[PDB]
């Protein structure tokens, strides 16, 4: 009872998190999948307390306690 | 660097105007012929064309009157696009198999095929590489690369790993890891992390970041000829016989159903027929078992237009006995359309010679250049070519800057020309061996 919820185990298609157009790469810094150098520019000069907000949108923030 | 100056590199095109066919008398080299270089032009512009078949263009003429510098003009202007193909008619008489399928072969290397698809490739400095060899092995590790825009990290296959084993790559190189593949070709090191190779060499080139975006699609664009897909589909691993000549008889139904295949991708629009030119050089070197070849390979679809010189006069053709106009068969004079060249005015003759002092970089007085037209006019164009050449280093040895009349009459002095050569034969009979006799003062 209200433990039929099933998770998976399939490769995953990532997509971007800023856009939603498909991307290929992530960051080190701020770990953001992200399209093509301008989406890059956005990321690194955006202001503080958002790049975890993106996080937030896709899930795993893991905001501290 | 291997651009040694030859006979001919000072040719940089056949110099024609591409509007209205007009011989201009001096441009790229080539000087002072006007009715062959239109023909040539003609013929030319019919070779880019493609619609039409391997015909035969007879570049006939007296020796150094300018037969190979037309072909080598018409080799310079087409770039590495339409396939030109030398040939002096004696590579054919081989060992290594018969003579009438060495032509053959020489007839398929002049048709391309060109075909256009694409790659993704991947530039950029490595950053770090971690991988997780720990005893353990190669299963997965990272990879942070960048641009001078991007930068990324990557986890990689066991089938990748050890391809970053087998090429060493550092934390600064500049790689080309091409994803189909899986090769990884080092452009350079990078400038920034001059200090972390030690074991490089003190003199060592180094790069800058490769510009722009780190994942780009090429669009390459091959070019092979029949013989190059002929030679493939013959052994195991044959594509080594066509850069070692090991190559032998090829079985025909090869060639035929490769001749269907390359019909059948030009049906799909998968592929491009190019028709190249083959320059078979001095063709009266050839025996009737090659014209009775020739006669025939140049009526299918699939044959290169044949542009081809000859020197001699009324001769003998070689396996028989009988004689004919320019060493050739008559049944095969009826195929080829022939082009005559003219000897030179001295006016002319004076502004070749000063395109090949210009090409070497030799000053001439004019005075000089006067006594050397004066020489070609009674020696030909190769004789005072290469009395350039041995003037500008006799001035040499002297410590001058330009050369005069006094260099140009020392190469006349000690280099004979072929006419007083000729005469020195004629007047030294009883010591040369004509064919019997020797006498010893
Ligand atoms: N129109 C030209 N312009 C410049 N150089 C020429 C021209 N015609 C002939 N030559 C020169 O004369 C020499 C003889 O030409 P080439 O075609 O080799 O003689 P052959 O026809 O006997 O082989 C070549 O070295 C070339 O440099």
């Amino acid at each position: 009872t209200n433990i039929e919820s099933a998770p998976s185990l399939a490769p995953m298609k990532h997509y971007c998190d800023v856009t939603g157009l498909p991307a290929p790469y992530l960051d080190p810094k701020t770990r953001l999948r992200y399209h093509n150098k301008e989406i890059f520019a956005m990321i690194r000069n955006l202001p503080q307390g958002m790049g975890e907000q993106f996080l937030e949108a896709r899930g795993a923030h893991t905001v501290l306690k | 660097g291997l651009n040694l100056i030859a006979a001919h590199s000072h040719i940089r095109g056949l110099g024609v105007d591409a509007d209205t066919l007009e011989p201009r008398p001096s441009s790229q080299g080539l000087v002072g012929q006007e009715k062959a270089r239109k023909a040539a032009a003609v013929v030319l512009e019919m070779i880019k064309q493609g619609k039409i078949a391997g015909r035969a263009v007879l570049i006939a003429g007296p020796p150094s009157t300018g037969k190979t510098a037309i072909a080598m003009g018409m080799a310079q202007s087409l770039g590495q696009d339409v396939p030109f193909t030398t040939l002096a008619a004696s590579e054919i008489f081989s060992l290594e198999m018969s003579k009438t399928e060495a032509l053959t072969q020489a007839f398929r290397k002049s048709i391309g095929v060109r075909i256009k698809e694409e790659s993704e490739i991947m530039e950029g400095e490595v950053v770090e590489i971690q991988i997780d060899r720990s005893t353990g092995g190669a299963k997965q590790g990272k990879l942070t690369i960048k641009t001078t825009d991007m930068e990324a990290i990557y986890d990689m296959g066991s089938k990748m790993i050890d391809a970053m084993t087998k090429e060493r790559v550092m934390a600064g190189d500049i790689i080309s890891i091409d994803k189909s593949s899986g090769k990884i070709t080092k452009l350079g090191r990078s400038y920034a992390r001059s200090r972390d190779y030690d074991a490089m060499g003190v003199d060592t080139k180094f790069l800058q970041c490769p510009e722009g975006e780190l994942q780009k699609r090429k669009e390459v664009v091959h070019t092979v000829s029949l013989h190059e897909i002929d030679v493939i589909n013959s052994r195991t691993q044959g594509f080594l016989a066509l850069f070692s000549g090991d190559t032998g008889e090829i079985r025909s139904e090869i060639r035929d159903q490769i001749n269907t295949k390359v019909a059948e991708w030009k049906e799909e629009g998968k592929a491009e027929i190019v028709p190249g030119v083959l320059f078979i050089d001095e063709v009266h070197m050839l025996d009737i078992e090659c014209f009775s070849y020739i006669n025939r390979a140049l009526e299918s679809d699939l044959a290169p237009i044949v542009i081809m010189a000859s020197n001699r006069g009324v001769s003998r053709i070689r396996g028989t006995d009988y004689k004919s106009p320019h060493g050739l068969p008559l049944d095969f004079l009826d195929r080829v359309v022939i082009i005559n060249t003219h000897p030179y005015t001295p006016d002319e003759l004076r502004q070749i010679l000063s395109i090949r002092a210009q090409e070497e970089e030799v000053d001439l007085t004019p005075d000089a250049l006067a006594l050397l037209t004066k020489i070609g006019q009674e020696a030909g164009l190769r004789y005072a070519s290469n009395l350039i050449t041995t003037s500008q280093l006799i001035a040499a040895k002297r410590r001058a800057k330009q050369v005069g009349v006094e260099d140009v009459q020392r190469s006349f002095k000690l280099f004979y020309d072929p006419a007083r050569s000729v005469r020195f034969v004629q007047e030294s009979e009883k010591r040369l061996i004509g064919n019997d006799g020797v006498v010893d003062f």
